[PDB]
């Protein structure tokens, strides 16, 4: 990256006088794809003889779905815990009167008949095969044998996808509620009841979270409100240009289909056996060769379900790993103001908006960044009178004449007096400290 | 595998389907197959100068060999013996000829002598089968016929299936004799001398070998089976052209090339097949369509349930199902008046309600099903939660005045059994070998 | 206590189904070692166990591998535990739905077979009533804000109060800020701030 | 730093075990694919293998 060479001196700060307001967005998988198999039909065509064979293992699908099954559930957990986290549903009140704030392109749009908001339509598409199971009806695997589609394959070997419990128009329902809540209630609608609270006070709490006065809010609200509204903008044009926007989701949604394309093409090996076809098998051989060919064949592709449910309790812990993360940062952001740095954008963290997408939830993380900086001549302390005096919010900085207090991450100075100090002994024991006057009111 | 099912939705296997009948499909032909000249010849050919005969337009019936011959060994490789009448054939070829009785077990994959390496060989890879009678009573007369030769000498053992009738001198020595004979470089044709009267093994045996591959190619040589007709739109038993299986057949639409008669998908399993008869083409599909989930409160409370089939349409349920091949206590389930159509699938067996709860069940893309008291079990679009709507605005707050303590309890859990396994008593019960 | 007992299940149900899965021929003529030494001599009693053999390994390997994930999925939740344990026991969270729903005053641990139980103890706002709010107070030309809590008034007179709980009281210096004109900021009212 | 070192000793260990698993018959007549292919024509040697 850039070399650079901050111009650090014991008695130099660079304070704030100016900041920006951004928008991040970043991406988590929550669920995946709910598989299920038929162990009998994948490993038998529905022959007899070969079912008979499997029968006297039993144990093994038995266990595998099971896993499955499990998995299945475990992936409606993820759904619930990350969206599910209100049940109040709450909607947007008519009237769209927040202080300048524009959220019409994250609110639900009612002309569509989905409750989508227009970045979660945006999300939908960029994502491109979401679905492709459940949606896929039976008729056109028998009307369309030409294409050979790989889903009818999948279906004709037992292998099927079901249908995640929550729709998306649910999931957009929790969202809405979720955005509703957030910019009509604060933060208060995790803790017990939503209160109500007018948007600017509560991005004046915001500001007063991270540090920053509540005042220079009011001093610059229509400017704050600008800058929002184009940093959505520029997110509503950059996850409308690029393609790989969603990759995370779409590698997901990949690796899933890959997963089952792979198991029905392990279907085709011969495993040791004289053929990978149970029908040649049992129209050229007798009995007894036909049971030790046949229990070979049966093996192997046990060995490749197992195989593939294996796999697939590994991206599913994966997943559940994500979507715990999600959970987390649905509490911590959305339903509240998060301390912790990086967390929730690249800055001091103002708030989170939810927005719904394929198998995953999107994060608008709205943060504070400083933006344009001075220097200034600092010092640790103020003698007054043989008594040393510090601030108790913010620095003492000085422009060369005079000194003032300034809190940390904007340059707000005001001059130094009784009320804005306080004093701890005298003024011969720390290291740095200046001789100045202060104003006793 | 077990009987106290708990309350949900289990994935169950397709048991529920039998098959009833069998369809045999062979191609109409019936000229009888040339029995007669291949085992009733005249006379074989020598062992090096093999007689190789294509075998096409047949009905390998068989059974009129036994009324006559009777073979001292009939080996098949590739093929069971009793399966032989299940098949048709495709490229049929027989390799004729007589060798002494010794060498007989020559005539196999994998082996060596003279037969196997200097007259006759047979690949590895050998689908087809051997049969070799005594033919001391034809084949050889007092003073011994001479009219069989075998190769004694080559420099180099055959290829599969090779034939090599070269006469030139074999030099034995190092040093070339042009040509001609004497010493140490020999005639490599050698005379078999079969007289009547000498023991099993300097006897005269006559072998064919029939040499055929399976199930890849249009077969013209069929078994002696008797075909049936087409029951389409049903699942059975169908032996096309040999191929043995089992599904359902239906018309299809595929540009197959003239020199092909099987078509396979990515699983390498057969899809479509061209019919014997009628130049036609036809698809196979399997008969447990896919995916039929049990909804059900568990035993110990009830035993009525409901069954979602994921995918199929509602009017078309009984016949990807298969309904009518299935007893009456499947088909009340098939279709009934508690018909839903959920887009996860088709759902019978509870009743829509157009409530919305907090549900028990549930089934997928939005619906739950839960066992109430009209004791039966309903099925609903699950209920998110009550419906809020904050009395927003710009200058209005609510603050609380009071507040409560409430104790929240939750379980995390942090270790499992401490488990371990002895593997030799485990997959061997303390037995020494 | 689900969550325990599923896992108590699970571990069951995995050597259930180890000690079932040992009934398997996995293609060999019987499942049980000694019917194989009993009717066959060397060379095929050979062959036939060494099937045996590594189905059997396979079967163990499977076991494993699933003991693995669920150690793993175990791990992931025992580290949330002592997360909790150290940020809810040791000390305030504030972190919002980590410790309860609520805000959090403290947690208790108590054991559990194989698992700990939480007791959070939590703060949750009950009875609201609605205000007349504004962001700002113009005394004299200048601009008044609080430093904690918010203005609020009752329908005659304005106070300020802490955020999370009705204790209005009157305005004040030391209760509010000056900074600058009030002609900037939107919503400000018009009253008097008393001055001791 | 026993905690790094670990983690170097199970990727070593398991690449080690890896080849020694190489030397399991498996249920074939040698653990050798020379052996096999030396002493076995086309058939044998490829069930075997
Ligand atoms: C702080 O930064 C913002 C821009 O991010 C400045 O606002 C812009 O100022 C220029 C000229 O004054 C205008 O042309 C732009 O229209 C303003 N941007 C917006 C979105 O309104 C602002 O002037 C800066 N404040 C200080 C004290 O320097
Ligand atoms: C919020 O932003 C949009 C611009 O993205 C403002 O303009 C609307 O843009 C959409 C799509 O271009 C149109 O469907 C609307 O008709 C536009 N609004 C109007 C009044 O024409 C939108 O006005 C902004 N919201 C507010 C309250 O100002
Ligand atoms: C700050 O002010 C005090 C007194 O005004 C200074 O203390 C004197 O500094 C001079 C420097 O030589 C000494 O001669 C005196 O003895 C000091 N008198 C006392 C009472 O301390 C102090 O030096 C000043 N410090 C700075 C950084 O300006
Ligand atoms: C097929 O014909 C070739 C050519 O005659 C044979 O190869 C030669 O065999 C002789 C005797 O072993 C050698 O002296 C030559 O060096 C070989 N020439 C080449 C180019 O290989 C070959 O043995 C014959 N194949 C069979 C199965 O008999
Ligand atoms: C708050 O008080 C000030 C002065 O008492 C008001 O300012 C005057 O408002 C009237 C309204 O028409 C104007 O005619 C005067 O020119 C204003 N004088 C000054 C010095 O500003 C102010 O309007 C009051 N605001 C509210 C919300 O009550
Ligand atoms: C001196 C005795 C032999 C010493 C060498 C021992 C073993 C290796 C040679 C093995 C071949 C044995 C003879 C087989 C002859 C061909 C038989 C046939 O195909 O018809
Ligand atoms: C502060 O001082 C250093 C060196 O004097 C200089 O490099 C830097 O640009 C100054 N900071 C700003 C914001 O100008
Ligand atoms: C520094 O601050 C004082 C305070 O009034 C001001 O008078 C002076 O003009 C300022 N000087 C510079 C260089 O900013
Ligand atoms: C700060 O650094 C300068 C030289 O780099 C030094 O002269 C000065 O004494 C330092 N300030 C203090 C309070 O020590
Ligand atoms: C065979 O021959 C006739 C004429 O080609 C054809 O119509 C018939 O369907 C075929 N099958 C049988 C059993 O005759
Ligand atoms: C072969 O020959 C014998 C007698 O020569 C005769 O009885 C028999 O019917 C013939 N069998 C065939 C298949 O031609
Ligand atoms: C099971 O049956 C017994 C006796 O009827 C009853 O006490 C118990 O509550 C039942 N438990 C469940 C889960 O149904
Ligand atoms: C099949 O499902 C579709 C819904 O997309 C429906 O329009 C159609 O009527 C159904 N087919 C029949 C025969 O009802
Ligand atoms: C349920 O809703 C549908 C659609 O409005 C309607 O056709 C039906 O009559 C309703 N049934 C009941 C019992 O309310
Ligand atoms: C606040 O005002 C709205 C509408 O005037 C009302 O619905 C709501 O009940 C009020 N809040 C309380 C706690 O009464
Ligand atoms: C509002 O607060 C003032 C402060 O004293 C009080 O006098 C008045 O009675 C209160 N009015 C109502 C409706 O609460
Ligand atoms: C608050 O909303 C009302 C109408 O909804 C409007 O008249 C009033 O001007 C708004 N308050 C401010 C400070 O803009």
């Amino acid at each position: 990256g850039a070399e650079n060479s901050v111009a650090y001196s014991n008695n130099s700060i660079a304070i704030p006088t100016n900041f920006t307001i951004s928008v991040t967005t970043e991406i988590l998988p929550v669920s995946m794809t709910k598989t299920s198999v038929d162990c009998t039909m994948y490993i038998c065509g529905d022959s007899t003889e070969c079912s008979n064979l499997l029968l006297q293992y039993g144990s093994f699908c038995t266990q595998l779905n099971r896993a499955l099954t499990g998995i299945a559930v475990e992936q409606d957990k993820n759904t619930q815990e990350v969206f599910a986290q209100v049940k109040q549903i709450y909607k947007t009140p008519p009237i769209k009167d927040f202080g300048g704030f524009n959220f019409s392109q994250i609110l639900p749009d009612p002309s569509k008949p989905s409750k989508r908001s227009f970045i979660e339509d945006l999300l939908f598409n960029k994502v491109t095969l979401a679905d492709a199971g459940f949606i896929k009806q039976y008729g056109d695997c028998l009307g369309d044998i030409a294409a050979r589609d790989l889903i009818c394959a999948q279906k004709f070997n037992g292998l099927t996808v079901l249908p995640p419990l929550l729709t998306d128009e649910m999931i957009a329902q929790y969202t809405s509620a979720l955005l509703a809540g957030t910019i009509t209630s604060g933060w208060t609608f995790g803790a017990g009841a939503a209160l109500q609270i007018p948007f600017a006070m509560q991005m004046a709490y915001r500001f007063n979270g991270i540090g920053v006065t509540q005042n220079v809010l009011y001093e610059n609200q229509k400017l704050i409100a600008n800058q929002f509204n184009s940093a959505i903008g520029k997110i509503q044009d950059s996850l409308s240009s690029t393609a790989s926007a969603l990759g995370k989701l779409q590698d997901v949604v990949n690796q899933n289909a890959q997963a089952l394309n792979t198991l029905v093409k392990q279907l085709s090996s011969n495993f040791g056996a004289i053929s990978s076809v149970l029908n040649d098998i049992l129209s050229r051989l007798d009995k007894c060769e036909a049971e030790v060919q046949i229990d070979r064949l049966i093996t192997g592709r046990l060995q490749s379900l197992q195989t593939y449910v294996t796999q697939q309790l590994i991206r599913a812990a994966e997943i559940r790993a994500s979507a715990n993360l999600a959970a987390t940062k649905m509490s911590e952001c959305v339903l509240g103001q998060s301390k912790r740095v990086d967390f929730c954008g690249k800055g001091y963290h103002l708030m989170s908006f939810p927005q719904s997408a394929p198998h995953g939830v999107v994060f608008l993380h709205v943060t504070y960044v400083p933006a344009q900086e001075k220097n200034f001549t600092t010092a640790p302390a103020i003698c007054h009178d043989g008594k040393a005096h510090f601030p108790r919010e913010g620095v003492f900085v000085s422009n060369g004449t005079h000194w003032f207090v300034t809190q940390r991450n904007f340059y707000e100075p005001q001059i130094i007096t009784t009320d804005n100090t306080f004093v701890s002994g005298n003024c011969d024991v720390v290291i740095g400290i200046v001789n100045n006057t202060v104003y006793d009111p | 595998k077990s009987f106290t099912v708990e309350k949900g939705i289990y994935q169950t296997s397709n048991f529920r389907v039998q098959p009833t009948e069998s369809i045999v499909r062979f191609p109409n032909i019936t000229n009888l197959c040339p029995f007669g000249e291949v085992f009733n010849a005249t006379r074989f050919a020598s062992v090096y100068a093999w007689n190789r005969k294509r075998i096409s337009n047949c009905v390998a019936d068989y059974s009129v060999l036994y009324n006559s011959a009777s073979f001292s060994t009939f080996k098949c490789y590739g093929v069971s013996p009793t399966k032989l009448n299940d098949l048709c054939f495709t490229n049929v070829y027989a390799d004729s000829f007589v060798i002494r009785g010794d060498e007989v077990r020559q005539i196999a994959p994998g082996q060596t002598g003279k037969i196997a390496d200097y007259n006759y060989k047979l690949p590895c890879d050998f689908t087809g089968c051997v049969i070799a009678w005594n033919s001391n009573n034809l084949d050889s007369k007092v003073g011994g016929n001479y009219n069989y030769l075998y190769r004694l000498f080559r420099k180099s053992n055959l290829k599969p299936f090779e034939r090599d009738i070269s006469t030139e001198i074999y030099q034995a020595g190092s040093t070339p004799c042009n040509g001609v004979e004497g010493f140490n470089c020999y005639f490599p044709l050698q005379s078999y001398g079969f007289q009547p009267t000498n023991g099993v093994g300097y006897q005269p045996y006559r072998v064919v070998v029939l040499s055929f591959e399976l199930l890849h190619a249009p077969a013209t040589v069929c078994g002696p089976k008797k075909s049936t007709n087409l029951v389409k739109n049903k699942c059975v038993n169908f032996n096309f052209n040999g191929l043995t299986g089992t599904g359902v057949l239906t018309e299809s639409n595929k540009k197959f090339l003239p020199f092909q008669q099987f078509g396979r998908d990515i699983a390498d399993t057969t899809d479509a097949v061209r019919d014997p008869q009628t130049l036609e083409i036809l698809d196979i599909t399997p008969c447990s369509f896919g995916g039929v989930s049990v909804i059900t409160p568990g035993t110990n409370t009830s035993n009525q349930v409901a069954v979602l089939y994921q995918g199929v349409n509602c009017t078309e349920v009984p016949v990807a199902i298969h309904a009518d091949q299935l007893t009456p206590t499947w088909r009340v389930y098939s279709t009934g008046s508690n018909v839903f159509q959920t887009r996860a699938g088709c759902l019978i067996g509870a009743e829509h309600v157009n409530n919305s709860y907090e549900c028990d069940i549930p089934i997928g893309a939005g619906i739950c099903a839960s066992y109430q008291t009209s004791q039966s079990i309903i099925a609903y679009t699950m209920s998110l939660g009550a419906e809020n709507s904050v009395a927003y605005s710009n200058n209005s707050i609510a603050i609380p005045t009071n507040f409560t303590i409430s104790v929240t309890t939750e379980i995390l859990p942090v270790s499992m059994t401490k488990t371990s396994v002895d593997c030799t008593m485990y997959i061997c019960g303390d037995s020494t070998e």
